[PDB]
């Protein structure tokens, strides 16, 4: 509850309240910022509310919390960035907000894991829009199932990876409009095709 | 393998690391059609009988995404080594830098 | 004691009204007595129990209560007693009645019952208590789904964070999950499922332990087979969680294998037509692929997992209606206990001594143990493998027959409690348990008298005839009851050696005060009176006296009511001197008159 | 077998008509193409692209600078 909400203090679990309003709601969670709530505060494993927010697909306390500064890279003692949280669950809309704000998908976890291999692993399973999931993080890796391997890649995707890669951790959506290009290839930049 | 880059003036053009200079001044004649005894091949900036593997060109230095590069001449007399630098890349935009 | 007889004013007619309205009210104002509930309980309790009672006041009179509002809004104190085993069922008792009433009505009480909602899956109960939690709770999700999955995913999520890692409280919230099963719509089933094991299999990789690891998957083993309809809709996870469960079978920790292995065979059950089925993407029946693995399978678990495995298996080669394809699955499934049996056989033909060995009839009961769990899972086609393994089986009867008697003759039956002479006992009991089983599923009973109950008779009759009564196992007679249940007719020629050489001994062994073989002599000596009750009149007038003697006996100790019926010379002779033991009596006044 | 691509400024190249028809504006437009926008360095680059996907195609090792990644994109985008 918006109205119901040390704002900074961890808990007896070392995490803050910021934690439990990104794991209910963005309301809460605009609320908490506006009060001057850490986004990046470091909980009992060093995961972030952006981590929870992402595990949740809470996309709306994602966004939030980004467009707060929050740490999108962030590595907790497992060292699983907020996209390794939501591609190992597999949801697609928070995966698709971390991937416009730039989140590195190439990274490894203390688990020896990939975001997308937790997803695909999640698919094998039979139980996942997962594809559209996997679509989109095929897209930002460019190259990696077997075909998709063996084969090197379009120029042109090889190509948007560099060009987002540069981009670095910033807003890719409104980066891209200063880049002298047609507005299909700065389409094509965000992934949207 | 051996991936190799041969340059010219603004003109541009893979073999074994065992293979041999002469073969690759043959495969020149095929594509230009000046012989080999009218070619001339620098590696680095040195004037080139010896296998490739014997000139340093490496499959780790010759890869062909980072292939090997080589200037050329021929008997005009043999022409001093012109190689026209290509064309920079414009300014970075600034939302791209570091 | 003020409160109870209170409560018995509530407990008894609606003319009364405005006096069971108005003692509510006082009641209630008397609110200025009460507040932690709970809590005063925890820390004169009878008071508070006999409040619940009031309860049934409301059972009775929400009805004329609802014929003062607000003080009805009592359900918040009904509540709290609610979070007070006795007083929580008093609770549950209406609960369970308000839920089922609204339920079967198609708005004043749905404004609150999410309460009892969040109580319900707090107190479940692990699988009468818990029926009532489970069908109060499944009433109030059919009012609504939404807001149970809700819930559900709530307090699995706080587990899953580490706001509350508990054993108890995930049991809990699973035992409650498996509860909803079949109350749920089979989209939303799909979609809460799909939630829940993500969300399993999420803390079951974040946590540590091979004991929390070992809770997690059990949970989700049970949860998975309280819902074959999911798993129909899902084979792909249907697939997954059947090597999973492989896996586990191999695992050696807290009983594990066990555990997957009931999980295992429960689904086998539930979803046996689709595993005989060549599946989508599938190369063949999936059943087969694991009557491949099982092997391996095997190569780890114990004797009781053996067993329930192979009734697993069992049961899904019975889905296979192509009895070609299900001979191929029964003759791969028997292979290994058919190898041994065929080992132990050939072994035996080379010397009898290997019957005289511990190890030789351990072995033998072991598959006798997986040839009875087979059958009982297959059926009639379970045919095949009981004519594969007829003959010498009967032989190796007959040879630990013998050697019985060759024991029992230097000690008198006192070499019974001997372990070679015990398992030779229970194998013998085994034997006649499998040939009871399949007769009972026996497609052709002329079939069973052509090829097999002569040979049983001839290894059976005589034996138990010259046996010890110890020897003489009890199960015998249960198998000639069922044997004459199948053969109803063609058993009337061997009644009379039936007889002669058992019922005497058993008689023996009846008259006095062997229970098992007294018990299975009633059912048997009842059968042969309604199959075959001409060969019943048939039996020898020595005999026949003897087993109305019998009856006569078990009355002074139903059978004599069935004889009344049937037998309508023997009237004269049992009738008349009959009456007076007796002293069906309309059934004798009838045939006299 | 072999074809010549120029650059926009004018720089050279020559590869086999095998390697040059990876791009599907190559196999559409086929002896020689003149790229009257493509500038040097994107050329040879896009050559050492084609080399690289023939060396490694289903086969995996491509490097990029920043400077030349709009250009790369732009130009890939023209020749498929
Ligand atoms: C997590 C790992 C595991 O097997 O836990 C213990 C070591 C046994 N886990 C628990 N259950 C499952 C699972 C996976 C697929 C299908 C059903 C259950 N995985």
């Amino acid at each position: 509850d918006a109205d119901c909400v040390e704002v900074n203090a961890l808990d007896g679990y070392n995490r803050t309240a910021l934690h439990y309003a990104a794991e209910k709601d963005e309301a809460c969670v605009e609320v908490l910022l506006e009060y001057g709530a850490n986004p990046n505060a470091l909980d009992g494993n060093r995961d972030t509310p952006l981590h929870w927010a992402a595990f949740k697909n809470n996309a709306e306390c994602v966004r939030a919390l980004l467009e707060s500064g929050a740490s999108v890279n962030a590595l907790d003692y497992n060292n699983d960035t907020p996209l390794s949280w939501a591609a190992m669950k597999g949801n697609l809309e928070s995966v698709s907000i971390l991937l416009d704000y730039g989140a590195e998908v190439r990274v490894i976890n203390l688990i020896g894991q990939t975001p997308i291999s937790r997803l695909v692993a999640l698919l094998v399973r039979g139980l996942g829009k997962e594809d559209s999931c996997f679509e989109l993080l095929h897209r930002a890796v460019g190259h990696f199932l077997t075909v998709l391997c063996s084969a090197p890649g379009t120029l042109k995707t090889l190509a948007r990876y560099a060009v987002r890669r540069s981009l670095g951790l910033q807003y890719l959506p409104d980066a891209v409009k200063g880049l002298p290009l047609p507005a299909s290839l700065k389409e094509y930049l965000l992934l949207l095709e | 393998d051996v991936f190799l880059m041969i340059r010219r003036h603004k003109t541009t053009i893979d073999a074994k690391e065992s293979s041999t200079v002469f073969e690759l001044k043959r495969i020149v004649e095929g594509i230009l059609k000046r012989p080999p005894d009218e070619q001339r091949l620098y590696k680095d900036d040195q004037l080139l009988g010896k296998t490739l593997g014997e000139c340093g060109f490496t499959s780790q230095t010759a890869r062909p995404q980072a292939p090997a590069t080589v200037g050329l001449a021929f008997r005009a007399t043999f022409e001093a080594l012109c190689i026209e630098p290509f064309s920079s890349p414009p300014e970075l935009p600034d939302v791209m830098k570091p | 004691v003020s409160l109870k007889c209170l409560t018995e004013i509530a407990g008894v007619v609606s003319q009364y009204e405005e006096q069971f309205v108005t003692l509510f009210t006082l009641t209630m104002m008397q609110k200025q007595m009460l507040t932690n509930i709970r809590l005063a309980y925890s820390n004169d309790q009878n008071f508070i129990q006999n409040l619940s009672l009031l309860c049934t006041f409301l059972k009775e009179h929400d009805q004329l209560i609802e014929k003062l509002r607000e003080t009805l809004m009592a359900l918040h104190y009904m509540l709290l007693v609610s979070e007070v085993t006795e007083i929580f069922k008093i609770c549950l008792e209406y609960w369970n009645h308000l839920a089922a009433e609204l339920y079967r009505e198609s708005q004043l009480y749905l404004p609150m019952l999410f309460k009892v909602r969040l109580l319900m899956v707090s107190r479940m109960a692990k699988p009468n208590l818990y029926k009532n939690m489970r069908e109060t709770l499944v009433y109030l999700t059919h009012l609504d789904y939404v807001d149970t999955e809700r819930i559900m995913t709530e307090k699995l999520h706080n587990q899953v964070n580490g706001t509350e890692w508990s054993w108890k409280n995930l049991n809990t919230l699973c035992w409650a999950i498996g509860s909803i099963s079949g109350a749920m719509h089979e989209e939303d089933e799909k979609r809460f499922l799909v939630t829940v094991i993500k969300d399993l299999l999420g803390l079951c990789e974040q946590k540590r332990g091979k004991d929390n690891k070992a809770i997690i998957a059990s949970n989700i083993m049970y949860i998975v087979g309280q819902y074959p309809r999911f798993l129909r809709a899902h084979w792909k996870f249907l697939k997954t969680v059947v090597n999973k469960l492989f896996e586990f079978m191999h695992e050696t920790h807290d009983g594990v294998q066990d555990m997957a292995c009931d999980t295992f065979i429960k689904i086998a059950q539930k979803c046996r037509r689709h595993f005989v089925q060549v599946q989508v993407g599938e190369v063949m029946p999936f059943i087969d692929e694991i009557l491949n693995n099982i092997n391996t399978i095997i190569c780890d678990l114990q004797p009781q997992q053996v067993h329930t495995f192979y009734e697993a298996v069992g049961y899904m080669i019975g889905a296979q209606t192509d009895q070609t394809v299900q001979e191929h699955l029964i003759e791969k499934y028997m292979l290994l206990p058919n190898q041994v049996w065929d080992s132990i056989i050939q072994q035996a033909t080379k010397n009898v001594d290997i019957l005289k060995d511990p190890e030789t009839v351990k072995q033998l009961g072991s598959i006798l143990k997986t040839n009875v769990r087979a059958c009982k899972a297959v059926g009639h086609p379970f045919v095949i493998q009981l004519g594969r393994i007829y003959l010498d089986m009967l032989n190796v009867y007959k040879c630990l027959s013998e050697n019985i008697s060759a024991a029992i003759q230097a000690n008198g039956e006192m070499v019974t409690k001997q372990p070679l002479i015990r398992s030779m006992r229970t194998v013998k009991r085994e034997t006649l348990k499998l040939i009871s089983g399949w007769v009972s599923r026996s497609n052709d009973p002329q079939m069973v008298a052509e090829n097999f109950v002569p040979p049983l008779l001839d290894a059976v009759l005589i034996d138990y005839q010259r046996n010890v009564p110890a020897a003489r196992e009890p199960e015998v007679l249960s198998t000639m009851a069922i044997i004459v249940n199948k053969l109803g007719g063609h058993i009337t020629a061997e009644i009379p050696q039936i007889f002669d050489a058992v019922f005497e001994c058993t008689l023996n062994m009846i008259n006095k005060d062997y229970p098992e073989h007294r018990t299975n002599f009633f059912l048997l000596l009842q059968a042969v009176n309604s199959h075959c009750f001409p060969a019943f009149l048939a039996i020898p007038p020595t005999q026949f006296k003897l087993v109305l003697d019998s009856i006569i006996w078990a009355f002074k100790h139903q059978i004599l009511f069935t004889l009344l019926q049937n037998v309508a010379s023997f009237y004269q002779t049992y009738f008349c001197d009959i009456l007076q033991h007796i002293f069906i009596l309309a059934y004798m006044f009838n045939l006299v008159e | 077998m072999y074809v010549k691509l120029i650059s926009s400024d004018g720089h050279e190249f020559i590869v086999k008509r095998e390697h040059a028809l990876t791009s599907g504006t190559i196999k559409a437009m086929l002896n020689e193409v003149n790229f009257r926008e493509i500038p040097s360095h994107v050329l040879s680059k896009v050559c050492m692209y084609f080399t690289y996907k023939v060396r490694y195609t289903n086969s995996i090792p491509f490097p990029i600078a920043p400077e030349i990644a709009l250009e790369l994109l732009m130009a890939a985008n023209f020749l498929d």
